């Protein structure tokens, strides 16, 4: 594990998707320190820009190999490489919007390779996603637990709103290694994702994320 | 009389994307057709994309598979989605319009926008 996942690792990401029928593609490059739980990425909208919806619904889809884990909590997703892992996610937003995500993670010629497919539907045309009225995610706590031969996570994830207030999603994700590796017991992951810069129309965006696991309560 | 007002141009990095838009006002003819043209320094104006009232489209060979022309009739707005842009896409873009006979099936459009600079670097 420590031989192939080095203290510094780069990744490349491709996303294709649609939100309320608006199609797009994004290509990105990222890097970070998988054992310290820190990473950044630069994303570029190659098709469909500028996006007529909030960037914030896309930002959590761009890296679970970069979570700091205590020694006594098996780092299941690091153990999955070089083959890697896949995940499936549903975000149910409080005004009816739905985002579904599929993702494949692998290690190729020394870099992580991410392929993402995303479909967002049912967002009200006057709501904060399609009107671009969101202002970033609050810190999250993802509750992790093993179930049905995979690692499950659940989040009550909260976006800030431009004019005041907030906007929530109930998020559930299944993360599954491509080969049987040791599953952990139940634990929590503390996560903060920041947009560090962007051009005026969000067709070039930079992100930063810190994530650390720890024992429940 | 129809008036055309373009927006959405400017600077963009090669490999990125942008989307031009144009709002039509006035009394449009029946079988209203819209199009996008472009002209680079020292070159003649060329058709980029045409859209007929019944949804037929025609594209220049150099932008096929990268650019898409579409309409939101409720907003009287036509769009030019420009994907995977390259250095040869740098030009002043013009929206034009007419009816099927003058502006879709022929290059004789009756009405013209002001022109929008797109510059790829």
């Amino acid at each position: 594990n420590m031989a192939i996942i080095k203290e510094f690792m780069r990744f490349k990401v491709h996303m294709e998707g649609s939100v309320n029928g608006h199609e797009f593609e994004i290509e990105g490059e990222g890097e970070g320190r998988p054992y310290e739980g820190t990473q950044t990425a630069k994303l570029k909208v190659t098709k469909g820009g500028p996006l007529p919806f909030a960037w914030d619904i896309l930002s959590p889809q761009f890296s679970k190999a970069y979570v700091k884990h205590p020694a006594d909590i098996p780092d299941y997703l690091k153990l999955s490489f070089p083959e890697g892992f896949k995940w499936e996610r549903v975000m149910n937003f409080e005004d009816g919007g739905v985002v579904t995500v599929t993702q494949d993670s692998s290690l190729q010629d020394g870099e992580f390779i991410y392929k993402v497919k995303l479909r967002g539907t049912n967002f009200p045309s006057d709501g904060p996603v399609m009107q671009k009225k969101t202002m970033g995610w609050e810190a999250s706590s993802e509750r992790m637990y093993p179930e049905d031969g995979a690692l499950k996570g659940e989040i009550k994830q909260r976006l800030k709103l431009k004019d005041g207030g907030h906007y929530d999603a109930e998020v559930k994700t299944t993360y599954k290694a491509k080969k049987p590796v040791q599953l952990p017991g139940a634990y929590n992951v503390n996560i903060k994702l920041d947009i560090t810069s962007h051009n005026e129309d969000y067709t070039i965006v930079e992100q930063y994320e810190r994530a650390e696991g720890r024992h429940s309560t | 009389q129809v008036q055309l007002v373009e927006s959405g141009g400017g600077l963009v990095q090669a490999g990125g994307s942008l989307r031009l838009s144009c709002v039509a006002s006035g009394s449009a003819p029946s079988f209203f057709a819209m199009a996008w043209y472009r002209q680079s320094p020292g070159n003649e104006r060329e058709l980029v994309a045409a859209l007929s009232s019944l949804g037929s489209t025609n594209y220049a060979d150099s932008v096929k598979g990268r650019f898409t022309i579409s309409m939101d009739n409720a907003k009287n707005t036509v769009y030019l989605q420009m994907n995977n842009v390259n250095a040869e896409d740098t030009a002043v873009y013009y929206c034009a319009a007419g009816d099927f006979h003058s502006c879709y099936a022929r290059k004789s459009c009756d009405y013209w926008g002001q022109g929008t600079q797109v510059t790829v670097s």
